[PDB]
Formats: C-alpha cells, sequence, structure tokens
RNA sequence: UACUGAUGAAUGUUACCGCAAUAGUAAUUGAACUUAGUACGAGAGGAACAGUUCAUUCGGAUAAUUGGUUUUUGCGGCUGUCUGAUCAGGCAUUGCCGCGAAGCUACCAUCCGCUGGAUUAUGGCUGAACGCCUCUAAGUCAGAAUCCAUGCUAGAACGCGGUGAU
RNA sequence: UGUACAACGGGGUAUUGUAAGCAGUAGAGUAGCCUUGUUGUUACGAUCUGCUGAGAUUAAGCCUUUGUUGUCUGAUUUGU
C-alpha cells in the first residue's frame, strides 16, 4: 500500500495534535488559528450548483456531508515558545486562576478519590496585584517568536457523557507579539464562539484519529481542503431552515443523531466526510495558506436540509409531518 | 441574414436551441459566444432565453412552441418553468404537457399555423397543441422516417426536409403546409436537417459545416433576400 | 460520474430500427487498466459489438456502439437512484451519426447530453 | 426541486431517497423505499395491501374526496412571480393543513362510532 | 539473528501540556470543456500557454448506501422425533427455507491525496584572459517530474522544557 | 453521597410478517344420519374476519429516561 504512512501503529490519545500551523500575516490584528469539535453524524443537502463553466451550472447537486458538534470552546491560558537552533522550545506557561471542574478532571486519573486539590497554591500566587503572573506575562511579551493559548472544551453543554475537557493549543497569526499576549490577556476564562473563527464558503482541513477495526485503524490523520457550508447557532431556532424550505427545524434528526444526541449548541456542516467516527474529537485548522481555486470561491446557496430519521427510514423532517401524513391514531384519542 | 455558428464545438445547432418569431431559447453553458451569436442577429427586440428543460443543455430537440405558445415535457423541473414565465410577454402562453414522450422537437415541427405531429401520440396533447399555439395539427409522416421536427425544419415562409423524400411525399405534404418543400441536406451532407439548424420567416441559423451550396438551397427556399 | 453495468462479454439487445437484435461486447473504449479485471462500460459509454442476430450485411463486422440502456442502478445528481428494465446499445460510426432512423424504448438523460445525434434519433427519453 | 407521490405507497418521496423505475412503455415508477420496490417486483396489486394509502382511498378509511384535497392538484399555468402572492401562500398552506387534519378527525370520529 | 510490533527498571516522586535531534516519506497518467476551427497552410489538415471539469492506477481514510456475510444462532413457515391431545418446541455433530439489525469485511462502495528555495542540461547579462570577440576565469539572471526544505508519519525508551500536586 | 453509578421499569427505534387462543352464523364439501335444517347435529372444513401493521427480538456493541431498587472503599507502593 502507501510507504508513507508508516508505521502504521496506534495513535497516542484520542485527541491527536496538529503537527503544523498556519504561517503568519503580521499586518492582521490577533486571530486564531484552529478550532475544536466533535464529529456527530452523516446528513444530505441538496443545493444549486453556482459553478461556472460546469457540466452541473446552476443545477441541483445532491451530496453527502457531515456535522461536527461545536461548542464554544473557553481558553484557560497562554504559551510562549521561544525560537532555539533545536527548534522550539517553551520558556513558560501561564493560567487563568479561576478554572472550570472539567478541566480540573484533565489532571486525573481518579477525579472520585481526589482530594481536588488542582489549582490551589497557584491561585494563591495570583492573590494580589500581580506580581509574579505580570512577570511570566513580560517574560513571553520579550522573548518568544510563537505564542500559543490554553484552551478546553465545555463538555457539559455537549450532551456527550465524557465529563473530562480536552486541552489543546492554538497558536495566534496576528503579528506583533506585544498584541498576542495582550489579546490572551483580555480574554483569560473567556468563552470563544465558533462563528468567530470560521464562516461559511471557506476552505478548511480537519484531524482526526480514524475508526478502528482490529493491527488496522486507530491512526491520527489529516485530511485537507474541505469547504464549510453551514456555521449554525444552537441559540437561533430553525437551524434545518434555509432561505429557500424556511420550515421551522433543527438540523438534528427526528429522535437524535445516530448514536449521538440532540444539537442544543452550535455547529459547522462540513463538505464531504471528515476522518474519525460519532463521538470522537477533531480540531478544525485553517488551510495553512489562500488556497484561491474556483473550488474555494463560488460561495453557496444552500437549498434544502435532510433531517429525517436516518435510524431506520425517514419519509418525513419534522414530528409535524408524521401526524399530518398518518392523521390521528389509538393512542392519541 | 443566414447566420453560421457554433456551440462546444458541435454543428447541431437545432439540439441546443429553438428559435421563433417571438423568442429563442439557450442552454447555459460554459460558452456565452452562442448566447452572443443570436444577440448579434435579434438584438433587444425580442427576449433570449437563458434556460435548461429537466436540467439538460439539450433544449431545441425537447421542446414545443411558437408566437401564440410554448410547450414542455413532463420531464421539465418548477424553478425552469417559473423562469421561463418570468421571461416571457402576455402574447406568447407556457403549459406543460404530462406525456408518455418527452422529444417534443422530434414530434412536434410547427409554425405560427400549421403543426405536424406523430401518429401514436394521445388524443388529449392534440387537443391543447391546436388551441393554445392556435394551429392545426397534422399526425403525417415524411418517407417512412417516423420522427418529423427531427428530419424536418419548418417556418412560414418555407420548409426543408431530408433529401430521402419521395415527388410523391413533397407535393402532397407541401399541399397540406400551403408553402413549398426542397428535400436538401445540412452541415455538410447530414439527414437530420431540423436538428441541424434553426430557423423563422427573418432567420436561418446553421452550424459551421453548412456548405456554400447547402447554403444556397436554404436561401432559395426559405427566402431571405 | 455514473455508475457501471456492462461487463466485457454481455449480450445488449439492439434498440434502432438498423436490422440487428442483439450486440455482444467485445471491448471497451476508454477504459481503465486494473489487475485481475476487465472493464466495465456504463451508460452514454463507446464500446466495441460484434451481432449475434441479425441480417448478413450487419454481420461479420466488428464496430462501436453507444449504450442507450444500462439497467444497473447509476445516480442521477437529482437525488434519486434510477435503472432501466433491460441491457441495451444502439450502434454508430465513429462520428456519433446513427445508422437508425429510430429508437424504440427509453434513452438515458446522460447518453443524451453526451450524444447530440442521439438526443436528435430518439423518440422517447426517460 | 419536487415532492413526489410513490407508485405503491402514495407518500411524500424526498431527494436521495428511494428508487425510481423507467419501463419500457415510459412512464416514472417513483418508491419511497427498497421493500415497495421488491413488493412491485412480485407483481402484487398495492390497493389489496392494507398499510398503503391506496387501499385506505378505496376501502374509505380515510377520505378520499375533500376540498382540501382539491387544492393540491398538480399545477400546470406558470405564474409570474407577485412577492405578496407568494406571502398568502405561506399562510394559506399553513391554514388548510389544520382544515385538513380537522376533517380528517371528524372522518376519525365517524369511523370509531359504533363502539359504543 | 535481522525484521514487524508490543511491555519495561532507571535518572526527587507523581501528573499534565509540549518542543524535535534523528529516521522514513508520495502520488501518477490520460481525456474533455473554453482558448479554435484562431495562429498556421494552395488546400488537406490543425496547435499551444492561460482558465476549468472528470477519469486511470497507486496510497490514506471511511460505512450513509451496495454486497460474501450471522452462532441477536432475531422472527415467520416446513420436517426427523414426541410428551394422553391442542399449547410448549424438549432435541436435530450449527436441521431445512423465507428475510434481518449488530458485526467480520470488500474497486463490490464514498471522501481525501501541498508550496518555497537551491540546481543540472540550456538560454542569457555584465566581461577578461588575448588593445577584437567570447554565458565565466572574478560576478550575476532565468530554468528539469531533480535536489532540499514546507507538509505528513514516528518521537531519542540514557535528548530537552514549562506547568499542577505535599 | 451526588442532574454519582449500576440493575430494572418506561419511551423512542428498527426486525420478522399477521401469534396461540377466543367470538363465530361465514367455509365447495360433507365420516355418518334424520322429523334433509331461509338454528342441521356429532368430529371437520383446503379458510375469512374482530383482537391482527398484531405477537415476538426490541441490544446481548441502539439511544433517551420526571419512575423503582441496589451501591459508594479494600490492599500495596512512592516523594535526593
Amino acid at each position: 500500500g502507501h510507504l508513507g504512512f508508516l508505521p502504521r501503529k496506534r495513535a497516542a490519545s484520542i485527541r491527536a495534535r496538529v503537527k503544523a500551523f498556519p504561517k503568519d500575516d503580521r499586518s492582521k490584528p490577533v486571530a486564531l488559528t484552529s478550532f475544536l469539535g466533535y464529529k456527530a453524524g452523516m446528513t444530505t443537502i441538496v443545493r444549486d450548483l453556482d459553478r461556472p463553466g460546469s457540466k452541473f451550472h446552476k443545477r441541483e447537486v445532491v451530496e453527502a456531508v457531515t456535522v461536527v458538534d461545536t461548542p464554544p470552546v473557553v481558553v484557560v491560558g497562554v504559551v510562549g515558545y521561544v525560537e532555539t537552533p533545536r527548534g522550539l522550545r517553551s520558556l513558560t506557561t501561564v493560567w487563568a486562576e479561576h478554572l472550570s471542574d472539567e478541566v480540573k478532571r484533565r489532571f486525573y486519573k481518579n477525579w472520585y478519590k481526589s482530594k481536588k486539590k488542582a489549582f490551589t497554591k497557584y491561585s494563591a500566587k495570583y492573590a494580589q496585584d500581580g506580581a509574579g503572573i505580570e512577570r511570566e506575562l513580560a517574560r513571553i511579551k520579550k522573548y518568544a517568536s510563537v505564542v500559543r493559548v490554553l484552551v478546553h472544551t465545555q463538555i457539559r453543554k455537549t450532551p456527550l457523557a465524557q465529563k473530562k475537557a480536552h486541552l489543546a493549543e492554538i497558536q495566534l497569526n496576528g503579528g506583533s507579539i506585544s498584541e498576542k499576549v495582550d489579546w490572551a490577556r483580555e480574554h483569560f476564562e473567556k468563552t470563544v464562539a465558533v462563528d468567530s473563527v470560521f464562516e461559511q464558503n471557506e476552505m478548511i482541513d480537519a484531524i482526526a484519529v480514524t475508526k478502528g477495526h482490529g493491527q488496522r485503524g486507530y491512526h491520527s490523520r489529516t485530511s485537507i481542503n474541505h469547504k464549510i457550508y453551514r456555521v449554525g447557532k444552537g441559540d437561533d431556532e430553525a437551524n434545518g431552515a434555509t432561505s429557500f424550505d424556511r420550515t421551522k427545524k433543527t438540523i438534528t434528526p427526528m429522535g437524535g443523531f445516530v448514536h449521538y444526541g440532540e444539537i442544543k449548541n452550535d455547529f459547522i456542516m462540513v463538505k464531504g466526510c471528515i476522518p474519525g467516527n460519532r463521538k470522537r474529537i477533531v480540531t478544525l485548522r485553517k488551510s495553512l495558506y489562500t488556497n484561491t481555486s474556483r473550488k474555494a470561491l463560488e460561495e453557496v446557496s444552500l437549498k434544502w436540509i435532510d433531517t429525517a430519521s436516518k435510524f431506520g427510514k425517514g419519509r418525513f423532517q419534522t414530528p409535524a409531518e408524521k401526524h399530518a401524513f398518518m392523521g390521528t391514531l389509538k393512542k392519541d384519542l | 441574414m443566414a447566420t453560421r455558428t457554433q456551440f462546444e464545438n458541435s454543428n447541431e445547432i437545432g439540439v441546443f436551441s429553438k428559435l421563433t418569431n417571438t423568442y429563442c431559447l439557450v442552454a447555459v453553458g460554459g460558452s456565452e459566444n452562442f448566447y452572443s451569436a443570436f444577440e448579434a442577429e435579434l438584438g433587444d427586440a425580442i427576449p433570449i432565453v437563458h434556460t435548461t428543460i429537466a436540467g439538460t443543455r439539450i433544449i431545441g430537440r425537447m421542446t414545443a412552441g411558437n408566437r401564440r405558445g410554448l410547450l414542455v415535457p413532463t420531464q421539465t423541473t418548477d424553478q425552469e418553468l417559473q423562469h421561463l414565465r418570468n421571461s416571457l410577454p402576455d402574447s406568447v402562453k407556457i403549459q406543460r404537457v404530462e406525456e408518455r414522450l418527452s422529444a417534443l422537437g422530434n414530434v412536434i415541427c410547427c409554425n405560427d399555423y400549421v403543426a405536424l405531429v406523430h401518429p401514436d401520440i394521445d388524443r388529449e396533447t392534440e387537443e391543447l397543441i391546436s388551441d393554445v399555439l392556435g394551429v392545426e395539427v397534422f399526425r403525417q409522416t415524411i418517407s417512412g422516417n417516423i420522427l418529423v421536427g427531427s428530419y424536418c425544419s419548418l417556418s412560414n415562409q418555407g420548409g426543408l426536409v431530408h433529401p430521402q423524400t419521395s415527388v410523391q411525399d413533397q407535393e402532397e405534404l407541401s399541399s397540406l403546409l400551403q408553402v413549398p418543400l426542397v428535400a436538401g441536406t445540412v452541415n455538410r451532407g447530414s439527414s437530420v436537417v431540423g436538428a441541424g439548424m434553426v430557423v423563422n420567416d427573418y432567420l436561418a441559423v446553421t452550424g459551421l459545416d453548412t456548405t456554400a451550396p447547402e447554403l444556397s438551397v436554404i436561401e432559395s427556399i426559405f427566402r431571405l433576400q | 460520474r455514473i455508475s457501471l453495468g456492462l461487463p466485457v462479454g454481455a449480450i445488449m439487445n439492439c434498440a434502432d430500427n438498423s436490422g440487428a437484435r442483439n450486440l455482444y461486447i467485445i471491448a471497451v473504449k476508454g477504459s481503465g487498466s486494473r489487475l485481475n479485471r476487465l472493464p466495465a462500460a456504463s451508460l452514454g459509454d463507446m464500446v466495441m459489438a460484434t451481432v449475434k442476430k441479425g441480417k448478413p450485411e450487419l454481420r461479420k463486422k466488428v464496430m462501436p456502439a453507444i449504450v442507450v440502456r444500462q439497467a444497473k442502478s447509476w445516480r442521477r445528481r437529482d437525488g434519486v437512484f434510477l435503472y432501466f428494465e433491460d441491457n441495451a446499445g444502439v450502434i454508430a460510426n465513429p462520428k456519433g451519426e446513427m445508422k437508425g432512423s429510430a429508437i424504440t424504448g427509453p434513452v438515458g438523460k446522460e447518453c443524451a447530453d453526451l450524444w447530440p445525434r442521439v438526443a436528435s434519433n430518439s423518440g422517447v427519453v426517460v | 426541486m419536487r415532492i413526489y407521490q410513490c407508485h405503491f405507497c402514495s407518500s411524500p418521496c424526498y431527494p436521495g431517497h428511494g428508487i425510481m423505475f423507467v419501463r419500457n412503455d415510459a412512464k416514472e415508477f417513483r418508491f419511497c423505499r427498497s421493500k415497495c420496490h421488491k413488493a412491485f417486483k412480485q407483481r402484487r396489486n398495492p390497493r389489496k395491501l392494507k398499510w398503503t394509502k391506496a387501499f385506505r382511498k378505496a376501502a374509505g378509511k380515510e377520505l378520499a374526496v375533500d376540498s382540501t384535497l382539491t387544492f393540491a392538484q398538480r399545477r400546470n399555468v406558470p405564474v409570474r412571480y407577485n412577492r405578496e402572492l407568494v406571502a398568502t401562500t405561506l399562510k394559506a398552506m399553513a391554514r388548510i393543513e389544520e382544515i385538513r387534519q380537522k376533517r380528517e378527525r371528524a372522518f376519525y370520529k365517524n369511523r370509531m362510532r359504533g363502539n359504543k
């Protein structure tokens, strides 16, 4: 087979780490480079294709897409990395004082017996006008070429019972390192939204650990160039409603996804299929560069979203459609 | 007046376009030169419509119509039908026909006054053609070729059929149409003359392989100058 | 792209009024080169075929053939999947000009879009 | 887009679902799922089998002729599109859905009577 | 004993986040649309750059459909064998048949499969040797699917850092 | 020792193809008889209806759960 994917062996964790990051544009202000979420289901989309010079120009096209459940991810720290003759080197990490129960759970393999003594004397180290905290922020403000942000998942918002927040690193491609640490200063403990990283019609790339079977499977894979079709919002009702369809419905199928619950928060609808399976954590990066082709150019018009019960079969979209067709039954009246 | 152009480097113009006295239909491909050919000849006098039928470029040999009406097959989508009505004034009517067959361009070889159809067609279509288009319907064939829209190019000035037509069929069918008929070729010796070129009373657009002897025949019978 | 249903060594019937009854597929034009697998044809694909049952004029002659009926579940970009009743193909020259004047039975939408003269010589499409 | 009725069920067939068959006689045979298609292969009368709507329209389990059911005609004549002429249809379809369900509920009570 | 892989004591303990010395590496070929029936040519014929759309094989993923599937040994039907007879199937080296989720798992399916430097061959520029000339000796510009990085895979079990816990 | 966990109960969900039995007056015929029954009887009737899109698997690798019940601490080792 493929000689490049060797050794074809098992990954270190469920949360795979991103080996590279996008380059830099110093002229821009501070922006995140990647965002994390959980893979959940495979839905059907039909839409009119506004692709010029095509065999399917202005025609309706069917294609299967995936909906990654993405909760608002919250910052709990920031890191500085110096440039060395031996690569990079973390000189200092610094944290946000008031951490959730979820991140505190990550630092223990046995949460139940533990006395929950996580960031106690470190929070006592904060307890003043800075002096030690502001010193280490100044340390990163002096040296360290690349500045990475420590974030975690709001797992309680997620319908999964895993209850253990995944820590990841996301660098910043907004130049002048002083602004990087000052952005992170303003954004300690703060919850970062999904639409405040990606928009619709953007080519992106996802990282994941691939569906294990028996050694075969359970590798970390990175597939590139995937178009985000819909950046949804949980507080916004009628997510399944397009500009065309406009029927008040959630993107979630009747009785949740296959092996996954309801979507009571933000979501990303990625073209095709992301690696890994449902209940698996993914991290969406932003393409590394300007990927300008006509595959990237077109701004899509989503016509209709399939929300039929994938569990078995589906002839209906909403529960309203079931009783509209069936009429009334015995247990009803 | 007799124009000579192409679509996606193909000689069969009547496949990918249908032209009347009041309108012209064109496919939506990558090339805009085919649309620019009719835009040069007709201009802003009569509307030229960018559209498809059942999501296909093959538009000319799938439809039927004249100055009074327009007829499309069962396979036509609702959005195409929506845009077609949005494009065309009240002088022209539009109606979808629920049918067995879909090739209306291969069946209905019509103008403003006389329509020639397939003998195997249902009665309801014949009842609807005469009402909407304001024409006379005739279940007639030419020289043992069952498709008549494919093998006949037709307008109010003159008519053109494939060269395999007998003299008996020429004189008899011309008496029905009230206009003279010539059995000639289009696009360097091809039988399919309806699909080979589009025609009306003031324009005759052909494919690029239509020779000067073929052009002289077309100019003579359809009487351009 | 559409799914493949007509293998090498298959008897597809004749749909036009040329004279032949059936066509035996001997070779596929515009094919892939897989290991331990013969090429497979789909709707609208040109394939070399010999006349098994037909007139002496049409027979004893190897010639190309454009497929009009696939009968194996293919894909439309408009959602729904479809397949015809029987495996069948028509014969034409390298230019695409039909020997027959009229074609009986359904001719596929993919074949009709690809070949202009096939769409011209069609009686009933879909 | 178009929401079709099944040849077997007369149920709403959505894009990306079911199988359409085309006969040599050339008319559409759209299905909702492979089960109904396999029943059609076995040459079964759709009206005979009870779980479809073909039985219910014939036997009279659910009403066949109604003023709400005539409104869902396969419309032929195309319209010029006015903004308010579509804005009215949004509220209209929502209203006629209520009347269709209520008159079916009235038919249900005319069917369930005889138990007492 | 190489080789695929898997544990493992030890360098305050334990835990969490990482850095990357090194080593491996990956995509391949064709067709079509516009450029066109334009340059070009008596004609016959007939390009390409730029802009796009697919497919081949290879490789990496993946089960939503398809498919050999199966010991839900899921339910219907039939049988060898009976229980005092309907019931209950008690049983049949895995009894037969109809169909089936979960799984085993496949070009039998679907998705994905990258940009910066430095060069060879060569084409140059400035310009000696050798009062002319010369791509070269001292410089310098462009340039091959090459090379080396970017990206990707693994992380030195004696390579290293930051941070939580007394 | 708390939207903590497990076992059930419920719901959603698909699979099979119409459960045994009961109500039967329907059921060509009839084993045998009559006081040959627009109530035939005593066993049946190749079957059809109401229960019957039911019975049953309904996670042993489904999901949800305002219900119920049972649980929540043994041993060892480490910190120049």
